[PDB]
């Protein structure tokens, strides 16, 4: 899967 | 000047309604609008131009991928030849995402960074920085792919500096910030040790200092802790 | 002439690749400029179309039914006055949105409804027309909104009639004609018993007729034959 | 709610 970063979305 | 008619407390009350409205190119430009009046803008605005911006380019970023890997496919041994179409589509999507990065980039360098001197949005727009310069590192390939992943590290570098320096481990715009830099590290540096590194000291000094916070404010950084776990799980 | 350069087919190409990325605009400008070549559609080709417009204008009204809702509260009594900010920005979609009607409109007036003779091309158009006319009419407050209102009833009476005479009941376009149909009706035309009757005849009447399908075709009617029990049930 | 309409989306 990609990672997550912020700000989502 | 697209925006130059309207008052800036509109363009800023319009983004709000755009948000509402799932309108993410409108917010973006109402957002430019207003940062183009000359102002500095506040956490509110700051936030708000952030998020146009993200779901814009969010969206780019997506298509991109979902054409590069179908490009990616038809280079493959055994693909039957189909014409240009693919490659030609993928390129005006990444021109249009490479146009947003550049409108953004631009913003932050006419004169958003230089006016900022508080650490909160010094280094909101740092990290800025370093995330557009991150996102044209993802779809780069020529002779100045090594210079824009130095850009996005310097960017958040700085950022990484002043936020140390200034904000509590628990601050969320610091917190949003190490995640970025991570997953820089992880997804284009081909650095996944360093990676690994960032995550999980950013995610134990904001474990030591949740002692220190209201519930609003536990509850605002545990959830971008949260997101520095995730990574680790999936990483390690 | 915005796409008169690409030949149709690497347009339908670049269509169905648009629709892959979740672009839906690029796909609607792409299925436009394969209109505008002059030549007919074919089945696929008339799905790649209505399903870019549907998702553009999808967008466009439920961006606009919040604004709405949000200008509609604004002019309670008790409510803070507050500028001409939710009015202008409602307007600005609204006539974004009946650009898209417009053009959509002007592709089958020009010339796509005029070159279709077989009943599943000609009825196709024909609920579109009638779809357009309706989304125009959800936003229509002035001296026309009596004519948009028969314009997209009498798009939908010249397909119904063709669908009764030429298809059978369970052939999908008459079944998502019939849907619509009824929606104009308790939606646009405040004739909800219209609306019932509707979807009822042409639930019953298709059920009677799926002892003749195969179980490809059975699933194809089955599934928008669910639609019109959902709209009973919403209605009864 | 709003009712539904073909095609979906
Ligand atoms: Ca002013
Ligand atoms: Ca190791
Ligand atoms: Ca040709
Ligand atoms: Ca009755
Ligand atoms: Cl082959
Ligand atoms: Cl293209
Ligand atoms: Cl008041
Ligand atoms: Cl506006």
């Amino acid at each position: 899967r990609r990672p997550s970063s912020w700000r989502q979305e | 000047g697209a925006m130059g008619s309207m008052e800036r407390a509109s363009l800023i009350q319009k983004a709000k309604l755009a948000e509402q409205a799932e309108r993410y190119e409108d917010m973006a430009a109402f957002m430019k609008g207003a940062v183009e009046k000359g102002e500095e803008l506040s956490c509110e605005e700051r936030n708000l131009l952030s998020v146009a911006y993200k779901n814009v380019v969010g969206g780019q970023r997506a298509a991109w991928r979902v054409l590069s890997s179908i490009e990616q496919k038809s280079n493959e041994e055994g693909s039957e030849e189909k014409g240009p179409e693919v490659r030609e589509y993928r390129e005006k999507v990444e021109t249009e995402l490479q146009g947003v990065c550049d409108t953004v980039l631009g913003l932050l360098d006419s004169h958003l960074i230089k006016e900022a001197g508080d650490a909160e949005s010094r280094v909101f727009y740092l990290k800025m920085k370093g995330d557009y310069y991150r996102y044209l590192a993802e779809v780069a390939t020529g002779d100045d792919k090594k210079r824009i992943i130095d850009s996005a590290r310097s960017a958040y570098q700085e950022a990484m500096d002043i936020s140390k320096k200034e904000m509590p481990p628990t601050n969320p715009i610091r917190l949003g910030l190490a995640l970025n830099f991570s997953v820089f590290h992880y997804e284009i540096a081909n650095s996944p040790e360093e990676a690994i590194s960032l995550a999980k000291t950013t995610f134990d000094e904001a474990m030591a200092d949740l002692h220190t916070l209201s519930e609003d404010s536990y509850k605002d950084s545990t959830l971008i802790m949260q997101l520095l776990r995730d990574n680790l799980t999936l990483w390690t």
